[PDB]
Parts: structure tokens; C-alpha cells; sequence
């Protein structure tokens, strides 16, 4: 089961495009997340989500990677890349 | 209404142990410190500042006595 | 760290409300009665006040703690009118969480609210008015 | 257009193109998910609208996405995948 | 004992504005706002109606410390308002009046102006709108990520 | 202290006949074990219907029959009040009054009744 | 043959009411105001009463597709506001009058549907002790 | 049951010695009746209750009573003021099942309470 | 205590929420399997409440009365156990409020009684009034 192993890392990928596809638009849904120092924070913007997220998953940090360059790139859309991202991971 | 039960338990098991200590007659009364001695005398004031209570009721009819 | 989500968080969210209501409730106008705070040292205090009582509530919750920084805000400027509202945010809490099984959507809630807050400030500045009843009638007596 | 465009193709990469262009689908169903409205009702309307009139209304409401930002999501993506995907086992190293 | 009397005076008439208070705000607007739902709708009508009705709460716990029936007098007190915003709009009334309050400590139900009670109108208005702001950011929130 | 405990275990029982008397009244459904449904608003026959585990509790169902056979009627108001009794007295227990002179108490006061009606 | 079928079992019975939520939105708006003027805990339970007439159009528009959730928006707008006829369409989720459209219900069974209805809900919570036998 | 206390507590300081503790004890017994009846009706204990009391007892510059004796405990369900006359309804009881269901009652619970002891054998 | 009207409660949510999408000609269809393993599909409220054989003595009650409005009208017997349910469930949180079932009771009955002559003042019966045997139908 080598692809096993990836199947397993694709579902963990999805279910963090799904937590932030509910942040898109300026109507969406707000993500609280509590730090191990304890600092509380909270915002829509999903690259300050990812940021602080702290994921140990070694494929999901891939989004955090593709969310800097869109903002020093694009600028925008650095939520929407997300869900494209996630999308093609479930076809 | 179980907060209101424990709030009168509060403070009648307080009242309850020193019903003996009421007029020249009152029998007198032996607490249990960690150390070897002990409380000898019947006298309320003396006992009730000796008592380790845990609901806050009872700490409130402490301070009574001690005004009173 | 653990992650949550779905309809488990939506129910803790009314859980930690209706403690907090609960404290308020006794305490709401001028015929409240007192309550007492105590800690792991064995202190307490005796006070009227539900405002002085959020300012040392002790919650873990990160919508618990939302309501501490609303209870602080009317205080610094108002000062009064702290445990109403408390109330009535913890009832919008509980009937909106009932709407889930009516597949309602809580943006359209949300809009729903600030739609309707907008419309109410004109209704309640119809019906305001100045000092009256001087002549024929007494007002501020009744107050002393 | 790359529904009707997925029939020139042949083979296992012709399927690809299918359902590449339902994954494009899922940023304006996301958007009008938050908004409250309902998800599959206002996707329909998109795709009536859309086939008389061409990019008409936004215009009259001031909202404007640059093309950069758009080209930029999809060649971003098509690289985050593929590196995901390419990937068939991990070990510690150290 | 003067000065303290003065002072719920003095703070009552810094205003010019002013509303009655002891319910009179929740109940006239629960009313208002069951026939106002119906000129938005758009799954909209839903989420205005509970709202309305959550402002039952208010007069609800308040004869709760009072001794009084809490069902009783927030029932009655909302057929007294029922008949007030019929003939309001026509501008013309015979026994139709306003401003119907709740006095707990007679336990009978007359106007709040005459009864003393008074607040100011910029207290009700933000402690209103700061009190759908918190409102809001808790029910935004889908994830509770906890380290 | 199974007096105490006596008067709890007809307590289980005396709010089921506060649900009968007056216009509130209502039926118990009883699915007997030969599958035959009896429905009937009277206490008194269910009575009958029901298994009595404790022995003390059957004292009141036969003066509850006494009511039904020579008079018929008022059956509900021989088993609320002597369950009042019971609560009355038990007052009495913790205040350290004996029984004895309890159930003297009452054959005073039921003379004194009879004669007044 | 369908003609004659329709007006076959209207002629054993010549009362009828209109159908399709028409009759129901009638009663629930009107025993709104009726409570309003009736003093004490009654003014609140009436009102629940109304709502609960609410989930005979909500189950024919969920089973027919329809949304009911805007449907209910959409029709009590036009029952508050000049005709209070106004029913729904099975066929076409769409605002229209059912007496236009000639759909008629018999009234023995709302009659004797909520005689039945509230009787058996009230018997249910007319005790508060529910002791039964097992076997 | 409401008419009895006051006849029943006259008694209770007439007769001396330590049986004054079950005569009053035995007409405060009868407060169940009316407690159920309005309990059960939805109707508030602190505003009929006390109404039935004071129904009952009156002050009147006389020793012949009036006013009314009959006002007995209302079911109410619609709305009320205070209780109205039972004789309006003609709702009355014959003295040979009250009378009958008094002395079974007494010796009901008197057999409780003279039993301290049960024994009790599995079958 | 309390907690048997709670239960009785419960008892006919779950009979009503498989009743709920068998209102209406195109509504869904209830499946049952007897112990003799006969399967049989039919959207009749009557023959479905027939074979549950429910335990709960309450909730027989909403069959009894199925049997009586397919027998003596034969329509209705889907819609008078939703209402009962639905009606049920508005009274769920009334009992937590200390609120007795007696001015619960007299509520619904006060409803009742407008309703009947609400019915037949909408409803409407002409004869001989612009009208005849005939043009009316």
C-alpha cells in the first residue's frame, strides 16, 4: 500500500480546504484557533489562519507555501486557492 | 433549588453542634486538632474560630459572632 | 491540538451561555439580590452589582470570552444596563441554534439581525419624546 | 467550453478534462454558500445567464478581479497538486 | 438621603431624550416586528421573528425576583399593546394608549412615566446594538482549535 | 428509621391519586399479562391491576375497597387524606413526640368531627 | 370521466373548504388576533397552536420539491395583504388564488381532523405519572 | 376541608395537655384538598390559596354569621377574580359518604403508624 | 416524576417522522417487514401505523383514532397524526416552564371552538343564491 500512505495525507489535505473554504468572501465563517502560549486570535484572511495554524502534517504545509506566494504574487485569492487546490485532490 | 437546600445545611450544621453551648448548664464539647491538645472549654466563640468550614454560608455566620 | 467542528461546537456554545445567563438572572434590576465569588483561596465578596460579578467570573471558552469584553465596554462608558444585555444575547444564541435542523443559514440569520436593528432604531424614534406631563399630571415626583 | 472541448481529446486524458471543469465549479458555489443563499439553486442561474450575455451585474456593483489574480490561482493549484500527488511515501530523516 | 434621590434625577434629565424603561422597549417591539417580517421575507421573515421573541426574556426574569407570575404578565402585557398599534397609525384613538409598563413592587400594571421610572435613550441604544455585536462573532465560529 | 422510609414509599404512590381527583383526572393504560388492556379512570380498580411489593401498602388499598363497596363513591378522598396523614405526622417523628399519643391525638379529634357534621 | 369523478363525491357532501394551505393560513393568522384579546397564559398557547398548522403545507412542499422555507415567506406576504384566499400551486411553486383555479377540499375531514388531532394531544399530557403494566 | 380548620384549631387550645400537637396537626391535613385542586389547575399557590383562607374568615361586628360560607376552591381555566359561590352550580356532597370516608381514613393511617416493625420472607 | 410525560413525547416524534414525507399523493413510502417476512409498500397512514405493534400504551392512541378516520370518512388518516405530533411538540417546552397541562389543555379547546365556526364561515354553501344543483358543480 504505497498509495495508501498518500490516500491517507489527500483526506487530512481536504479536510483543511474545508475549514477554510467557510472563511471565504467577507461573509464567511470565522475560525478561532488558541495558541499553546496562549494568545487568542481571530480573522477571515486565510493566510493568517496558516500561518498560526502550526500544522504538522508535511503535504498540508504545501498550502502554506502556495498561500505566501499568492499574496507576494497576486495578492489576493490566497483563500480561493485553497479550495481550488482541494478540489482537484477530491476528483 | 439544590443551591437553596445547601444553603440552609450550611449553616444549621453549624447551629445543630453547638446547641449544647446555650446557658450554665451547657455541656461542654472536645475538637480534634492535628496536634495533641485540645479545646476543653465549652465556649462558643472559641469553638466556632477552631471549626474549618467549607461552604461560604458558614463563613458568614462567623463573622456574625464575631460583631455580635 | 484537537479540532472541533460541526454541530458539537454549536451546542457548546449555548452550554456556555446559559451558565453566564444564569448569573445575570437573579441580579437583573433593581430588585436583584447579591451573590457571592468563590475562589480556590476561600475568599468572597458580597455585591448587588452583576457587573463587578463578569469582571471576576472565571470561564474557559472562546465565545464565554467575548461576553467578558462586552461587559467591560458598557461599563467605561454607560455604566449601566451591563446584565441586560448579557440576557439578550444569550437568548439570540439558544433560538438560533434551533434554526440548524430548519436548514436555516447563519449568515442569513446574521443579515436577518442587522436588517432588523436598522429598522428598530427608526421605530423607537417614533415614539420617543421630551419632558411632558408638567402641567395637569406630576412625573419626576414619583421618582424621589 | 471545456465540457463541449472534452470530446476533441481521446483516451484517459480525455475523462481528466470532465472533471476538471466541475472543480472549477466549487469557488462560485462556495460564494454563494456563505452569502446564505441557497448553494445549488443560484448555480443554476449562473449557467443560464451566462450563455446569452458574456461578462454582463457586477459592473453596475464596482466589483472588479484583476486577470492576474485568476490566472495566478490556477497555475499555482495546478503546481500544489502535483506535488502532493508525485509524493508516494515519507520517512524519518534525520 | 436628598442628594441620592437627586442623583437618579439629575442623570434622568441630562438627556433630553429619554424612553420608558421596566419593558416597555422589548414588548412594543415584539408586536412591530411580526408584521414588519412579512414586507422583507426571503428566508429572512424566520430569523426577524425569533428575534422579536427574544425580547420576551427581559420582562420574564424581572418577575422572577418580584414573587410575581412571570407567564401571566408578560401574556397579559402583550394584549394590552396588541389593541395600542391598531388605531396608531389612523391617528386617532379613544381608549387606546401607550406606553403600558409593569410595576412589581404594586404588582399591578401602569404607565412607567408616571410610575418614576425613566431612562435615557442613548443607554437602551447601545446596549442594543453592542449586544447583537458579540452576537455575531459567536455564531461565525465553525472550529475551535485548541493547542 | 423505615417508619420514615414507610411513608416515602406511599409518597411514590400518593402523587398518583393527586392526579385523579378533581377535573384533571385521567386513566392509566395497563397491559395485563394475558394481553387484555383495562382502562378506567377510578383508583380503586386500579388497585387491582397493580403488584403491591411492599406489605404496608396494601393496608391502604383494603380500606380504599371499603369506599367502593358500601358507599361506592369518594374513594379518591379515603386514600389522599390518609396519605396526608402520614406527612403531617412525620413532622411529629422528628420533633420526638411518640406515636402513641399520635394515634390518640386522632380518635379526639374524629369525635369532635363527627359531631360537627 | 374525470369530470364526473370530481363531482362525485361532492354531491354526497355540498360543504367543502379551499385546499392547498388556503383554508389552513386562514385559521392561523386569525387565531393570532383572537388570543390577542384573550387575558392570561391561554394568549401563548393559542399562538403555539397556530404554528403547529404549519407542517400540513410544509410536508406537501418538501415531498413536491418546493422549498418551505420560502414558500411560507411568500404566502403569508400575500395573505396579510388584500385577498387572504391565496393558496398554493401543487404543480408550479408560484403565489395564486386556489379559488381560481377551482381546487376544493371536503370539510368532514378538517372537522373531525382537528377534533381527533387536539383531543388525543390533550389526553397524552392530561397525566403526569404514567404507570404500566408489563406482559 | 377548608370549613374544618377553623372549627378544628377552637378545640385544639380547649383541650389541654400534649394532645394539642395532633389537633392541629389534624386540620392543617385537610389544606391538601384545595392545594391539589389548584395546583393541578395551573392556578398559583400564593394568590387562591390564601383567597380560600380568608374566604372562610371574616371579620363581622356580630355573633350571627353572613356574607357568604359557601365559596368553596374554582378549577378557573378561563379567568377569575378571587372564588366564586358553589351554589351557583348546586356542586354538593351527602353526609353519608363524607361521614363514611372519614372514619375508614383514621383508621387507615392509624394502622401505619402503629406498625414499627415488618417482617418479611422470600418466596 | 417529570420524566414520563418527556418520554411520552419522544414516542410520537419518532412515529411522526417517518408519517412526515407520506403526506401527499407523491410523497415517500413506508417499507415494513412482518415477522411472516412479507414485504408490502403502501403510502395508506392506516396500514402503516397497523403493522408497528407499538409497546408504548400512549402511543396507541394515534392509531385508534387512524382507524376511526379511514373508517368512518377515509381521508385525513395521514394528516390527523402529524397534527396531533406536531401540535405535541409545541407543548415540548411549556412543561419546563412549570406551566400545567390543565390551561394547556383549555388553550387548544378555546382554539378549537373558534375553528369550528371559523370553517364554516369560510366555507362556502350556496343553493339557491346565484346558483343551482347544477352550475355549482
Amino acid at each position: 500500500k504505497p498509495q495508501e500512505v498518500r490516500k491517507a495525507n489527500i483526506i487530512a489535505a481536504r479536510s483543511v480546504a474545508d475549514a477554510i473554504r467557510t472563511s471565504l468572501g467577507p461573509k464567511g465563517m470565522d475560525k478561532m484557533i488558541k495558541t499553546s502560549r496562549g494568545e487568542i486570535i481571530i480573522s477571515n484572511d486565510g493566510h493568517t489562519i496558516l500561518k498560526q495554524m502550526a500544522i504538522l502534517h508535511p503535504v498540508a504545509r504545501m498550502l502554506v507555501e502556495v498561500s505566501a506566494a499568492q499574496d507576494s504574487e497576486a495578492g489576493d485569492g490566497t483563500t480561493s486557492v485553497v479550495i481550488l487546490t482541494g478540489a482537484l485532490l477530491g476528483a | 433549588r439544590q443551591a437553596q437546600i445547601s444553603n440552609i445545611t450550611a449553616a444549621k450544621a453549624v447551629a445543630d453542634v453547638i446547641r449544647t453551648c446555650l446557658g450554665p448548664k451547657a455541656m461542654l464539647k472536645m475538637l480534634l486538632d492535628p496536634m495533641g491538645g485540645l479545646v476543653l472549654t465549652n465556649d462558643g466563640h472559641a469553638i466556632l474560630r477552631e471549626i474549618d468550614v467549607a461552604h461560604p454560608a458558614a463563613k458568614s455566620m462567623l463573622e456574625l459572632s464575631r460583631t455580635q | 491540538g484537537e479540532k472541533i467542528s460541526g454541530d458539537d461546537i454549536r451546542n457548546q456554545n449555548v452550554l456556555a451561555t446559559m451558565a453566564v445567563a444564569n448569573v445575570v438572572k437573579s441580579s437583573l434590576g433593581p430588585v436583584g439580590l447579591d451573590k457571592m465569588l468563590v475562589d480556590d483561596i476561600g475568599d468572597f465578596t458580597v455585591t448587588n452589582d452583576g457587573a463587578t460579578i463578569l469582571s471576576l467570573l472565571d470561564v474557559q471558552h472562546p465565545a464565554g470570552k467575548i461576553l467578558v469584553e462586552l461587559a467591560q465596554q458598557q461599563d467605561r462608558e454607560i455604566g449601566d444596563g451591563t446584565t441586560s444585555v448579557v440576557i439578550i444575547a444569550s437568548e439570540l444564541l439558544k433560538r438560533a441554534n434551533e434554526l440548524v435542523k430548519n436548514k436555516i443559514h447563519p449568515t442569513t440569520i446574521i443579515t436577518g439581525f442587522r436588517v432588523a436593528l436598522r429598522e428598530a432604531i427608526r421605530f423607537i424614534n417614533e415614539v420617543l419624546s421630551t419632558s411632558v406631563d408638567t402641567l395637569g399630571k406630576e412625573t419626576l415626583i414619583n421618582i424621589a | 467550453r471545456l465540457s463541449k472541448e472534452a470530446r476533441s481529446m481521446e483516451g484517459v486524458q480525455a475523462f481528466i478534462w470532465q472533471e476538471f471543469a466541475s472543480a472549477l465549479e466549487v469557488i462560485p458555489t462556495t460564494l454563494a454558500e456563505n452569502a446564505g443563499l441557497n448553494s445549488i439553486k443560484v448555480v443554476t442561474e449562473l449557467r443560464s445567464k451566462h450563455e446569452n450575455g458574456e461578462l454582463n451585474n457586477t459592473y453596475e456593483e464596482h466589483i472588479l478581479q484583476p486577470v492576474l489574480v485568476s490566472t495566478s490561482a490556477i497555475t499555482l493549484a495546478s503546481e500544489c497538486v502535483k506535488s502532493i500527488l508525485r509524493i508516494d511515501d515519507i520517512a524519518f530523516s534525520r | 438621603s436628598l442628594h441620592d434621590s437627586l442623583s437618579v434625577v439629575k442623570r434622568t434629565l441630562e438627556s433630553g431624550n429619554v424612553v420608558p424603561g421596566g419593558g416597555c422597549v422589548e414588548a412594543a417591539l415584539n408586536i412591530y416586528l411580526d408584521n414588519f417580517a412579512t414586507t422583507v421575507g426571503s428566508r429572512e421573515q424566520l430569523a426577524i421573528a425569533e428575534f422579536a421573541a427574544a425580547l420576551l426574556i427581559i420582562p420574564k426574569t424581572l418577575a422572577v425576583n418580584a414573587a410575581k407570575d412571570s407567564s401571566e404578565l408578560v401574556a397579559k402585557l402583550r394584549s394590552y399593546h396588541a389593541a395600542s398599534q391598531m388605531a396608531k397609525p389612523e391617528d386617532v384613538k379613544r381608549r387606546s394608549y401607550r406606553n403600558y409598563g409593569l410595576d412589581l413592587i404594586r404588582g399591578k400594571i401602569v404607565d412607567e412615566i408616571h410610575a418614576g421610572v425613566l431612562e435615557p435613550t442613548i443607554s437602551k441604544v447601545k446596549s442594543l446594538k453592542s449586544a447583537l455585536e458579540a452576537c455575531v462573532a459567536i455564531l461565525r465560529i465553525d472550529t475551535m482549535i485548541t493547542v | 428509621g423505615q417508619i420514615i422510609k414507610s411513608i416515602a414509599a406511599i409518597r411514590e404512590l400518593h402523587q398518583m391519586c393527586l392526579t385523579s381527583m378533581g377535573p384533571c383526572g385521567r386513566n392509566k393504560i395497563i397491559v395485563n399479562h394475558l394481553g387484555k388492556i383495562i382502562i378506567t379512570n377510578d383508583a380503586a380498580t386500579m388497585l387491582r391491576e397493580l403488584d403491591i411489593v411492599h406489605p404496608a401498602v396494601k393496608v391502604l388499598v383494603m380500606a380504599t375497597e371499603q369506599q367502593k363497596i358500601d358507599m361506592g363513591d369518594g374513594t379518591n378522598l379515603v386514600m389522599i387524606l390518609a396519605g396526608e396523614l402520614l406527612n403531617v405526622s412525620e413532622k411529629l417523628i422528628s420533633m420526638g413526640l411518640s406515636a402513641v399519643e399520635i394515634i390518640q391525638g386522632y380518635n379526639m379529634a374524629r369525635k369532635f368531627t363527627l359531631k360537627e357534621l | 370521466h374525470d369530470a364526473i369523478m370530481i363531482v362525485k363525491r361532492a354531491l354526497q357532501n355540498k360543504l367543502i373548504v379551499a385546499g392547498g394551505g388556503a383554508t389552513e393560513m386562514e385559521v392561523s393568522k386569525c387565531l393570532r388576533d383572537y388570543s390577542k384579546t384573550i387575558a392570561g397564559k391561554q394568549q401563548m398557547i393559542i399562538n403555539a397552536f397556530a404554528k403547529a398548522l404549519e407542517v400540513i403545507p410544509r410536508q406537501l412542499c418538501e415531498n413536491a420539491g418546493f422549498d418551505a422555507i420560502e414558500i411560507l415567506n411568500k404566502l403569508r406576504l400575500a395573505h396579510s395583504k388584500g385577498e387572504k384566499w391565496y393558496g398554493v400551486v401543487f404543480e408550479t411553486e408560484n403565489i395564486g388564488d386556489n379559488f381560481a383555479k377551482f381546487v376544493w377540499e371536503p370539510a368532514l375531514v378538517k372537522i373531525n381532523a382537528l377534533n381527533s388531532a387536539t383531543e388525543a394531544t390533550n389526553l397524552i399530557l392530561s397525566v403526569d405519572e404514567t404507570i404500566t403494566n408489563k406482559g | 376541608e377548608i370549613e374544618l380548620i377553623s372549627r378544628i384549631t377552637k378545640y385544639g387550645e380547649r383541650t389541654p395537655g400534649l394532645l394539642q400537637l395532633a389537633i392541629k396537626q389534624f386540620a392543617v391535613a385537610f389544606e391538601v384538598v384545595p392545594r391539589t385542586l389548584a395546583e393541578t389547575a395551573g392556578l398559583d399557590v400564593n394568590e387562591v390559596l390564601p383567597n380560600l383562607y380568608a374566604a372562610h374568615n371574616v371579620t363581622e361586628p356580630g355573633a350571627v354569621k353572613t356574607d357568604h360560607l359557601y365559596k368553596g376552591v374554582d378549577i378557573d381555566g378561563e379567568s377569575d377574580e378571587g372564588v366564586k359561590d358553589i351554589r351557583e352550580e348546586n356542586i354538593y356532597d351527602m353526609l353519608a359518604t363524607k361521614k363514611f370516608a372519614i372514619n375508614v381514613a383514621t383508621e387507615a393511617a392509624t394502622t401505619v403508624l402503629s406498625i414499627d416493625q415488618i417482617i418479611m420472607a422470600k418466596k | 416524576g417529570k420524566g414520563q410525560i418527556i418520554s411520552n413525547i419522544n414516542a410520537c416524534v419518532a412515529v411522526q417522522e417517518a408519517l412526515k414525507p407520506t403526506l401527499g399523493p407523491l410523497g415517500s413510502d413506508i417499507l415494513i417487514v412482518t415477522s411472516n417476512q412479507k414485504t408490502t409498500i403502501s403510502n395508506d397512514g392506516a396500514t402503516i401505523l397497523k403493522l408497528l405493534d407499538v409497546v408504548h400504551p400512549a402511543a396507541k392512541t394515534l392509531v385508534d383514532i387512524s382507524r376511526a378516520q379511514d373508517a368512518e370518512v377515509g381521508d385525513g388518516t395521514t394528516s390527523v397524526t402529524i397534527l396531533a405530533g406536531e401540535l405535541m411538540k409545541e407543548a415540548k417546552p411549556f412543561l419546563e416552564e412549570g406551566i400545567s397541562s390543565h390551561l394547556i389543555m383549555k388553550g387548544y379547546r378555546k382554539a378549537v371552538s373558534l375553528a369550528v365556526e371559523k370553517i364554516n364561515e369560510l366555507a362556502v354553501d350556496i343553493t339557491s343564491e346565484k346558483s343551482s344543483g347544477r352550475e355549482l358543480l
